[PDB]
RNA sequence: UAAGGAACUCGGCAAAAUGACCCCGUAACUUCGGGAGAAGGGGUGCUCUUUAGGGUCCCAGAAGAGCCGCAGUGAA
RNA sequence: UUGGCACCUCGAUGUCGGCUCAUCGCAUCCUGGGGCUGUAGUCGGUCCCAAGGGUUGGGCUGUUCGCCCAUUAAAGCGGUACGCGAGCUGGGUUCAGAACGUCGUGAGACAGUUCGGUCCCUAUCCGUCGUGGGCGUAGGAAAUUUGAGAGGAGCUGUCCUUAGUACGAGAGGACCGGGAUGGACAUACCUCUGGUGUACCAGUUGUCGUGCCAACGGCAUAGCUGGGUAGCUAUGUGUGGACGGGAUAAGUGCUGAAAGCAUCUAAGCAUGAAGCCCCCCUCAAGAUGAGAUUUCCCAACUUCGGUUAUAAGAUCCCUCAAAGAUGAUGAGGUUAAUAGGUUCGAGGUGGAAGCAUGGUGACAUGUGGAGCUGACGAAUACUAAUCGAUCGAAGACUUAAU
C-alpha cells in the first residue's frame, strides 16, 4: 500500500469474484473472441498457487487435457473472466501446491474438507 | 502539452478498456508555478522556470536545505510564489504563462498523449566491464584463469598506447537519461497525478520532467 | 531451441516420435523459438510402421511448450511438455491425426489444418 | 540481514544474545559502537515481551536470552525491568560516546537502560 | 611490475602533499572547563548533560 | 538457478548424477575360476495388535490394522 | 605470399591457433545511387560513386586452410611484432622416458609416426576508465542556463494492397507508392512471468543441553527440505534507429559560345546517394577567449596608503540513503520525523502456545486464516542527532560615454 497508488487502482477492482484458497477445484468461464465471436471456454482445475497483490493479484489453475498437464495463469481482476466457481474444497498443507506438478494419477488427488 | 515536473512513486498496472493490460508509471505532479519567463531581450534563448515541490520559509539557524536561505527566497518572492526546490527551464514552450506564478497543472496533458520523460539518476556502485558494458565471460573447460577480466586494452608496439575511449571499469549508472514516445493513459486531479504507460529513469522518490514528444 | 539441440516429441500420427532441433527458421542470428514457430529437425525416433523414416531432415512447428505463451490481457498458458507437428511444404500437417491439445492461438490463417484436427484448442 | 559485524551469521546471533543478556544483568555495558547500535534494537524487543507478560511471551523470550544465574535472566525480565517501564513506549536504551580507545581507535561506547 | 627508475625526493615530497592528519575537531566543555571531543563525553571528571 | 542440455572444448576437464541394507533378477564371452555389485526393478518412518524363535535381562523375526508429510538409509 | 640481403636485438624481443577485446584501409559481400546490355517482365552480366551500419550456428582436424549439414539481406578481402601470453589456454612443437618403419657395425639420426610432460610478477612513469581537492575566472555568495567543441546512434527482413495490373503467345510477373508485424542490436525499469533472497514462516533426521513430561536452544554445508518479503536481476516489461533541411559524388540536364552548325561548361541556371553538415540523445565556460540571467549581503578602526572581524553563505561534529571503495552528493540536526523503538497496515508463511474434547496409541478436531514476521506504507519524539567551534566582502588602474 503506497495510499497514492491506490485510489488509483482502486477502481479497477472487481467485487464479483468469490473467496477461494489453494487446494480447491475451480471453474473459470473465459471470454474468447476466436476470429470474431464471442463464446465462453469453461476451464476447470486445481487452483496451485495465488500470489498476492492488490490489482496485481493473479492465480494459476492446473488441469490435465488428453494425458498432458495444462497451466493457465490468470489476473484476479480481469474484465475477460466472466465468472468463477468453486466446485469442491479441498485440504491442503501448503499454501503453493508445486509437487502436484509432478504427480500424474491417484497420487495426485487431493482429499476434501 | 507544457512540461512538468513530478515524483516518481511507483509501478502498476490498469486494465485497458478492451480487456489489455498496462504497465503503468505512477507520477505525482503538485505544486508546480513558473518563477521566471526568461525572453529574448535579456537573456538570448527564451524559456519558462518552473519550481516543482515546496520548500519550508526562511530560518535565521537552518543546518539543512529544508529552508530556504536569502537568495532563493528572494528569487522566489518576485513571481508571488512559496519558496521551491528542483527549479528547472522548460524550451520549446509557447510563453504564455505568467512571469509572476501561476499553477502548472497536470489537467494540461489530458491533450498529448505521446511524451517524452527526462530522468535523473539510475544508481549503481563502482562495476566491472561484463556489468557496465555487457562484455562476455572467459570460459571454466581448460584450466582458464581469466573469468570477468576485461581482456586486451590495445595492439603492440605499433600502437604503443590506449585509445580514448576504452571501455573499463569505473563508476556505473547515475547518468541522465530520456525514454522517448511514452503515452499519458489518465491524469488524476484531486491527486495530481499522471499515469504514464511505461517505466521512467530513477528511483522511487525521484524527480522526472515530462514534456510532450519532439518527434 | 534454445541450443539447437532440443529433442521435441512429435505430436502426430507421422511416424516420427521425437526430433532433434537442427535449426530456427527465420532470421540471421536467430537463437530460440516458440508456440507457432516452424523449426528444421531430424528424426532419432520412428515407430516401426510409419511414413517418416528415421534419420532425415524435416520441417515442424511447435505446437506445446513447457515455457509457455503471455496473451495481451495478462494471462499465460503453460504445458507440461514440448512437442511439434511435422508439416508439408506449405501449412497443414503430414499425419491425419494430433494428440494432446494444441495452444490456444496457432490460428492465424496459416495453420487452420493443425488447429482442426486437434482434440483441444 | 541488517548489518553484519565481520561475524558469520551463527556467531553474529550468538554474539547478540550474548551481548542483550549481560546488558539486562548489569544494566550498562561499555563496547563498540557498531554492536551498541545493533542490541539497541534486540533489547528493546525483549522488553516489549517483558511488558506484554504472557505465557506464550516467557518462552518466545526465552529463545533470544541465556541461562545466566544473579534470579535467572529471564525472571529479572518480566520482573522489574519490565514493571519500571509499564507507561514508557518505546526509547528504552540510550548509547554515550566515550571515544576512541588504544590498540584499535574503536569508538568505546557505553549503553544502559533509560 | 618492478620501478623502471628511481623517484626524486620532488616527486615524492608532491605525492606526500595530502599525507597527514587533522585538527581532533574538539570543543570546550561548560562543566569541566577543558577540551573535549564534540558528542563525547567529557573524558575530564565529568559527564555530557546533552 | 527459468528453458534447453555438452551446443562448450584438444578433451563432458571440473562439477553434478549413482552410493547404505534387504529382496527378486541378471547377457555375449570364458582358461569353467569367472564376467557380476553385470544390466534392470521393488522396499525402508512411527503406533497398536496378535505371534514358533535365540542366548542366560539380552539378540532375531511373520503377518494384520492405522497415523502423517512435499519428502521415511528424511542429517553426516 | 615463397624468397633475396644480413642493417637493429644472442650480459635473452615467448612460436601456432582460439578466447576476450578492439581499431584502421577500400581493391565493396549486403543495403543505397547510377551508365551500357546479346536489358520484353521476375531474375541477371559488367563497369562507375559510396566505408554509414551489418557481415551465422554446427560435424571432421591442434588446425590457419579445406570439405560438408542447416540457414542468411549477406555469410567481404587485408593491416596493426601473421594485433593481443605484465590478459588467458597450451592441443601442436623444440626438453628428459619409451615404442614402431627406415638409415648406421656402433653410440645414435629422422624422409616420419605414436603415448606423456612445473607456463613467474604486491605496476613506478607515460597511456586509458572513474572520482576529488587547490587556485584562477578583479567584492563575497545561492540557484537556473547558452554551447565553442566532444561523444553516441546509424543495420535489415517478411507479409497485405495498388494488381494478377504494366510486360509477355503463354509460362510467369513488376518499378514508383501505402500499411502491418519481425530478426539482431542498444538503453531504461521490476507492475507481470521467473532467478536469488545466511536476522521471514514452517516441517523433519542424529545428538547434547534448559532437573523431568510439554515447549525451546547448540552443532551437523544455511544439517536438510517446501515456499518467500524488500533489494539486485533476464530469459520478463517498456522505448529507439522516425520525419525532415542544406551542399554534393557518379549520372542526368536547360540555355550557350569558343568552332555561322553541334555541344551538360568556358559564363549562368537546375536535379541527384544508406555517404558530408544540421535535425535525434549525453557531456561540456580550466572555452585562461574562464560567458549569461535572477536573487542575496555591503561599516568600524587607521594614515596603512591598509586592517579587522563579521554579514549573505558554507564546513567541523552528529542521525542516515534514493547515493557510495573512501570521500563526495543527497534526506536531517530540537523552531525536529533523520534513524531506532512503539502502535497500525501491506506482502510472506500457513492455521501457534495453553486448555477442552475423540481415540489404547501414533494422531485428529475446536476456539482463532490463528500466531509469528529483515529490508515496504503511515503516524508518534519516548531514545539519540547537546553545548559549541572554524572559514568567509569592503570591491585595482586607464579611456570613451553619460
Amino acid at each position: 500500500n503506497h495510499k497514492l497508488i491506490e485510489a488509483v487502482t482502486k477502481s479497477q477492482l472487481r467485487t464479483d469474484l468469490p473467496s477461494f484458497r489453494p487446494g480447491d477445484t475451480l471453474r473459470v468461464h473465459v471470454r474468447i473472441i476466436e476470429g470474431t465471436r464471442e463464446r465462453i471456454q469453461v476451464f476447470e482445475g486445481v487452483v496451485i498457487k495465488r500470489r498476492g497483490g492488490g490489482v496485481s493479484e493473479t492465480f494459476t489453475v492446473r488441469k490435465i487435457s488428453s494425458g498432458v498437464g495444462v497451466e493457465r495463469t490468470f489476473p484476479l481482476h480481469t474484465p475477460k473472466i466472466e465468472k468463477i466457481e468453486v466446485k469442491r474444497r479441498g485440504k491442503v498443507r501448503r499454501a503453493k501446491l508445486y509437487y502436484l506438478r509432478s504427480l500424474r494419477g491417484k497420487a495426485a488427488r487431493i482429499q476434501e474438507i | 502539452t507544457k512540461g512538468i515536473l513530478g515524483r516518481k512513486i511507483g509501478m502498476t498496472q490498469v486494465f485497458g478498456e478492451n480487456g489489455e493490460l498496462i504497465p503503468v508509471t505512477v507520477v505525482e505532479a503538485k505544486e508546480n508555478v513558473v518563477l521566471q519567463k526568461k525572453t529574448v531581450e535579456v537573456d538570448g534563448y527564451n524559456a519558462i522556470q518552473v519550481g516543482f515541490e515546496d520548500k519550508k520559509a526562511y530560518k535565521k539557524d537552518a543546518k539543512s536545505n529544508k529552508y530556504a536561505n536569502k537568495p532563493a527566497e528572494g528569487h522566489a518572492k518576485k513571481a508571488d510564489a512559496a519558496p521551491k526546490r528542483f527549479i528547472r527551464e522548460f524550451r520549446n514552450v509557447d510563453v504564455d504563462a505568467y512571469e509572476v506564478g501561476q499553477e502548472v497543472s497536470v489537467d494540461t496533458f489530458v491533450a498529448g498523449d505521446v511524451i517524452d520523460v527526462t530522468g535523473v539518476s539510475k544508481g549503481k556502485g563502482f562495476q566491472g566491464a561484463i556489468k557496465r558494458h555487457g562484455q562476455s565471460r572467459g570460459p571454466m573447460s581448460h584450466g582458464s584463469h581469466f573469468h570477468r577480466a576485461p581482456g586486451s586494452v590495445g595492439m603492440a608496439s605499433d600502437a604503443s598506447r590506449v585509445f580514448k575511449g576504452q571501455k573499463m571499469p569505473g563508476r556505473m549508472g547515475g547518468n541522465t537519461v530520456t525514454v522517448q514516445n511514452l503515452e499519458v493513459v489518465q491524469v488524476d486531479t484531486e491527486n495530481k497525478v499522471i499515469l504514464v504507460k511505461g517505466n521512467v529513469p530513477g528511483p522511487k522518490k525521484g524527480l522526472v520532467e515530462i514534456r510532450t514528444s519532439i518527434k | 531451441m534454445i541450443q539447437q539441440e532440443t529433442r521435441l516429441k512429435v505430436a502426430d500420427n507421422s511416424g516420427a516420435r521425437e526430433v532433434l532441433t537442427i535449426k530456427v527458421l527465420g532470421g540471421s542470428g536467430r537463437k530460440t523459438a516458440n508456440i507457432g514457430d516452424v523449426i528444421v529437425c531430424t528424426v532419432k525416433n520412428a515407430t516401426p510402421g510409419g511414413v517418416v523414416k528415421k534419420g532425415d531432415v524435416v520441417k515442424a512447428v511447435i505446437v506445446r511448450t513447457k515455457s509457455g505463451v503471455r496473451r495481451n490481457d495478462g494471462s499465460y498458458i503453460k504445458f507440461d511438455e514440448n512437442a511439434c507437428v511435422i508439416i508439408r511444404d506449405d501449412k497443414g500437417p503430414r499425419g491425419t491425426r494430433i494428440f494432446g491439445p494444441v495452444a490456444r492461438e496457432l490460428r492465424e490463417g496459416n495453420f487452420m489444418k493443425i488447429v482442426s484436427l486437434a482434440p483441444e484448442v | 540481514g541488517y548489518r553484519k559485524l565481520g561475524r558469520t551469521s551463527d556467531q553474529r546471533k550468538a554474539m547478540l544474545r550474548d551481548l542483550a543478556t549481560s546488558l539486562i544483568i548489569s544494566e550498562r555495558i561499555e563496547t563498540t559502537e557498531a554492536r551498541a547500535k545493533e542490541v539497541r534494537s534486540v533489547v528493546e524487543k525483549l522488553i516489549t515481551l517483558g511488558k506484554k507478560g504472557d505465557l506464550a511471551s516467557r518462552r518466545n523470550a526465552a529463545k533470544t536470552l541465556r541461562n545466566v544465574e544473579i534470579q535467572t535472566a529471564l525472571q529479572k525480565l518480566f520482573g522489574e525491568i519490565a514493571e519500571r517501564y509499564t507507561e514508557r513506549q518505546g526509547g528504552y536504551t540510550r548509547i554515550l560516546k566515550q571515544g576512541p580507545r588504544r590498540g584499535d581507535g574503536a569508538e568505546s561506547v557505553i549503553i544502559e537502560l533509560v | 611490475a618492478v620501478p623502471k627508475r628511481r623517484t626524486s625526493k620532488t616527486r615524492k615530497n608532491k605525492r606526500r602533499t595530502h599525507f597527514k592528519i587533522s585538527v581532533p575537531g574538539m570543543t570546550e566543555c561548560p562543566n569541566c572547563g577543558e577540551y573535549k571531543l564534540s558528542h563525547r563525553v567529557c573524558k575530564n571528571c565529568g559527564s555530557y548533560n546533552g
